């Protein structure tokens, strides 16, 4: 499938950036993270961002820390979050959708197996947060044979022999970090990006608010993804369903209206 | 690129995220660049003798062994200062912090020791240090956790996940990720992302080295076999490097049984586990089907590291070494027979290690056999909880 | 008759009923016996080194002294088996008791260290051990209490009396003199009837040899004073007897002064108290002036012997020693100090003679001084005491 | 004075051995004290043995160990028992009285003044249970000074070298002791003791039955001592004072009449 090369023509042919939110599948339930996602769409979202809750994850803030364990008070496992995952696709045809995996939930069967599975579901992309383009060869291999993306995450200090890895390796988006750190001057790596044809890229850690999603265009990155801030809201409306997809209606109209042209 | 090998085989590598690998490369080149130091060589050896106690003594107990064909020795570090063997590989640790640069250090831990081990050698050494440990166990280990503090360290719990040693091991990293420019790493154990399980396996082997000159000068030639307990692989490593190339030294490694393998509750992911990729590396994990990771239970809050060091999967996949179990009942009979049969409270992590050892003299007790135990610890820690089983019971 | 004089000037002596003499004669000749005999020596070097871990270290303190003109090494009794400097003359006391043919062994305990060192050495050489303790020092020290009895000895509680460390030591020679001829009596400290000071001394005094040999090696002389906390004074007369004929060394004899000297609530018969007779010797006493032997008191539970050997009340009243006090809240500023900035936890002991170093130290911080402090034991067993302090402050 | 040298050579004259028990001054109370000693004395006592109580009386038993807490709990002190011990030479002439003493309280404000203080109130002996002859110069010298006689113990397995110091430096009795241990085959110390000239023989440690003063009269001892067995009496009629004194009584004239001839 060619969903990410043909959201990003798509845009660029508007003069718009692109707005990805991420969240944890099957966080706070199910059927409420199921309609949480339907919201993100109808709000606007121009890909999906899910992560599979793992026990772990070491390169999140307490955000999504929190994120993973409600999803685990509700007891979603992957094998649940993938039917999650079939569902999503037969709603939405077009929607890029990337996972974002901790490496054992993607080695522990088989790492091919996996990038099967995430092919027969309909996933674009998947994110290994704690796999560096050093140890990606398997991954990214077993990416490309079922059609799936695999997207690396392009540090801020990234020199230049990394610029190229990325470049090279990646596919689909390349995701820009903002900072070190765990979740919670671009301009540069972009234009090299740029240079080496890497995937466009997404800005990514810490945009909670529209002026930096207008920011990154500008700097020149395609688009940009939130997460914390998405799974904030819904952390903050726990008791209140409704409540919780109205605010996550608003925060992502507010997020996409910026990216437009 | 890096300049050593980050795999042992099929296990190992460095598996952090991207932020983080500028932080292991730099760790590289400053430990490669250290061992080929005579400075930072003197420096060290002059704190391991001076401040730490080298070389610990190798003890002869005849007593347990009477009636019997077995010779065996135990490796003192329960008398290095701390009262573990973690003490050596934090003051090398330091010394790396420091010749970073750095000024600040980062340690997880479990049961307590590696905690008080950093503590102790930070505040040495001119380094503020925070150590991070799960909920629970900070709950259960307040001995440890003034320690810490008595040491000028903070403390800082760590109340997500099943809230214990892994779940510090992930705060741990997390933080690094953030300040790994003016912070070090001070990981515990031979494990984790490269070049850890390799820089404290050299941090660790002067056991050995000492072991085997001294094995030699008591008896004339090298044990039949060393064993060690093995909980995150540090001690069993450390005792074990120096005979690798020593073919006809068996190198023996005890996990914990806990109540039983069949029972499922236990600590020995290498020879009952699956391989995973977590906490920076490929090893063998506790883990579940899906592949969650889960916790290692033992009767000895030490051996808790759900995992184990990289180095020692290849070494019992090419059967260079061998791996056993012991349960908690036999670690603490082992126990019970140290303490009355040669005045000396072994660890119960070690504990373990003995157990193993008195097995292999009792089921064939006209076997000729010199064996070595490595003592890695003392075992005033665990007076209590073998006075409340005991009394159970 | 005896061969080696009882009096250290007015101050020693013999005083045990009349049936224990040929017990005290037995035992001082086994004793001539056994220092001139080079396999008794060569079997106690052997323990000391291979069991027990010797020699210790002296580990020069930098952090400590920084900004001031004084250099102080600490002397790492803590490091020895054990835990403390007792676990030495117990050996020496125990293959004694072999020589002279005896099987068992008694002892007393205050604090309990050294009831958990006679019954190490008791398991370790094949003897049977019973301990006595006062049963308000049973209460107070069940790790103690049960350490022991893992060891294989019988502990016997003394309800007579104040129940403390004075009540233990006369159940010991009640029952040592009915049973003496099977039985040893492993004495705790330099102190009671001749010829256990003398005894006690010279098996502890490898501390001091091994201190000045280091001292020559790390700084090129003698230091200018070295320093001891003194209970009963076994660690002290350790540390001084070799510096002794080295008149330009100063020796320096911490007692605890509690709550205070003008309180009344102390420890230190030597310099606040009245020469007595008591326990098989005269010398200082804590006392009420009607006579009734009183009980010690301190922050620390083994300064608690009511009394001082009286080869210390001989070099002081010769001018050729120094006895100074340290009150509880100086010990616990040392305490503190030394866990803080050279993560050496130092029994609450011990940290009487460091807290008088950092004295020596502070008052006159231009001063050129190299000092040596004694660390008699590790403070692991303080830690909850210290605690509780600094919780309710 | 010369009560002993007195009270043996009139048992001489009477073919009788002497029987002496020994209390602590003060146990239970002073009073029921000063009555106990009087009623020993009427029941047949040849001699007094009183202990000053002391708090580490590291030669005796429980039974004695017992005594002298009592005695603390009354409050009794060494300054009040000499003011009991000074009543009782007022009331009786010619009983030889001895103390047990423990070293401390002797050397405590001055060896000689404590024997001078015994001179004054009557004390004709002391023994010092934790002074050994080899110890004794000091307070045997001092006792003979004031006319006090020192009391040695010897010992069962007493060699002859220590035969003869007891027997040169005792004077007024020699205290035999019947056994090693605290309180609780004689004829050859006994005939070694008169061969060397030593003062008279008293048996003691454990006579705490009539047949056993018979039976060191017969083996040569001028007597027997008993302390334990009076103090049991004591510390078993505690709850009635009376009864006390009767049983105190009946076992003194019960010991008494067994060294009649
Ligand atoms: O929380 C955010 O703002 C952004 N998060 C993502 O883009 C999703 C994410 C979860 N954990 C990660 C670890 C590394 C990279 C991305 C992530
Ligand atoms: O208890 C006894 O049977 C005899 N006791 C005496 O003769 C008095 C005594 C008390 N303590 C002692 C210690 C040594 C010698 C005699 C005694
Ligand atoms: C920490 C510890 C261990 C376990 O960790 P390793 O790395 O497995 O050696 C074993 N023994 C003792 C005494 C310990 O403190
Ligand atoms: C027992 C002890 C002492 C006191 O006894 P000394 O004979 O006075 O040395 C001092 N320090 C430590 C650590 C002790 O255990
Ligand atoms: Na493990
Ligand atoms: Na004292």
């Amino acid at each position: 499938m060619e969903r990410y090369e043909n959201l990003f023509a798509q845009l660029n042919d508007r003069r718009e950036g692109a707005f990805v939110p991420f969240v944890t599948l099957g966080d706070p339930g199910i059927e409420q993270s199921l309609k949480i996602i339907d919201t993100l769409i109808d709000a606007g979202a121009d890909a999906l961002e899910l992560g599979v809750p793992f026990s772990d994850p070491l390169a999140d803030g307490p955000t999504i820390q929190n994120a993973n364990l409600r999803a685990f008070a509700a007891g979603v496992t992957p094998a649940q979050c993938f039917e999650m995952l079939a569902l999503i696709r037969e709603k939405h045809p077009t929607i890029p959708i990337g996972l974002l995996m901790y490496a054992n939930l993607v080695f522990n069967n088989g790492i091919d197996a996996f990038y099967a599975r995430c092919e027969q579901v309909g996933v674009d992309s998947v994110l290994v947060a704690d796999v560096p383009v050093e140890e990606s060869a398997p991954f990214r291999q077993a990416a490309l044979r079922h059609n799936i993306a695999p997207i690396f995450i392009c540090p801020p200090n990234a020199d230049d022999d990394l610029l190229r890895q990325v470049a090279s390796y990646g596919r689909g988006y390349t995701y820009l970090l903002s900072r070190s750190g765990v979740t919670g001057p671009l301009h540069h790596l972009i234009e090299k990006l740029k240079e080496y044809h890497a995937a466009p890229a997404l800005q990514g850690f810490g945009i909670s608010s529209p002026e930096q999603v207008s920011a990154a265009v500008r700097a020149g990155a395609a688009g940009a993804i939130s997460g914390s801030a998405i799974v904030k809201i819904i952390e903050k409306n726990l008791a209140s369903p409704k409540q919780m997809l109205a605010e996550l209606r608003s925060f992502v109209s507010a997020m996409k209206a910026a990216s437009r042209a | 690129t890096t300049l050593l090998n980050p795999y042992f085989g099929e296990f190992g590598g460095m598996y952090v995220p991207q932020i983080l690998m500028p932080a292991l490369n730099q760790l590289e080149e400053a430990f490669v660049s250290a061992q080929k130091d005579p400075e930072f060589q003197a420096q060290f050896a002059d704190l391991l003798k001076n401040y730490a106690g080298r070389p610990t003594a190798l003890t002869k107990c005849q007593n347990i062994t009477a009636g019997t064909r077995t010779t065996l020795y135990l490796k003192r570090e329960d008398l290095l200062h701390g009262g573990a063997h973690k003490t050596n590989q934090v003051l090398g640790q330091a010394l790396l912090a420091k010749r970073m640069g750095k000024s600040e250090i980062i340690a997880e831990t479990g049961a307590g020791q590696h905690g008080v081990a950093s503590a102790l050698a930070s505040a040495l050494l001119g380094l503020k240090c925070r150590i991070y440990m799960g909920a629970k166990d900070v709950e259960r280990q307040s001995p440890n956790v003034f320690r810490m503090r008595l040491m000028g360290a903070e403390v800082i719990p760590v109340h997500s996940g099943s809230a214990t040693l892994k779940d510090a091991c992930n705060e741990a990293l997390r933080d690094w990720s953030g300040s790994y420019e003016t912070a070090h790493y001070m990981l515990g154990t031979a494990a984790g992302p490269h070049p850890y399980p390799t820089i404290v396996r050299e941090f660790q082997r002067m056991i050995g080295e000492e072991t085997k000159a001294q094995i030699l000068d008591k008896e004339g030639r090298l044990p039949d076999a060393v064993i060690a307990c093995v909980g995150g692989g540090s001690n069993a490593i450390g005792m074990f490097a120096d005979f690798i190339n020593d073919t006809s030294v068996g190198l023996i490694g005890v996990e914990p049984g806990g109540h039983g393998i069949e029972t499922g509750e236990h600590g020995a992911p290498l020879k009952h586990g699956r391989v995973g990729i977590y906490f920076g590396m490929k090893a063998p994990m506790m883990q579940t089907a899906d592949g969650q990771i889960e916790e290692s239970y033992s009767i000895s809050a030490g051996l808790d590291f759900p995992s184990v060091g990289p180095q020692h999967a290849y070494l019992n996949s090419i059967g260079r070494a061998d791996y056993v179990s012991i349960t908690d009942d036999e670690a603490l009979e082992a126990f019970k027979t140290l303490c009355r049969h040669e005045g000396i409270i072994p660890a119960l992590e070690s504990s373990h290690a003995l157990a193993h050892a008195l097995k292999m003299m009792r089921e064939q007790p006209e076997k000729e056999q010199l064996l070595v135990v490595n003592l890695s610890g003392r075992g005033d820690k665990d007076i209590f909880t073998v006075h409340d089983i005991l009394k159970a019971r």
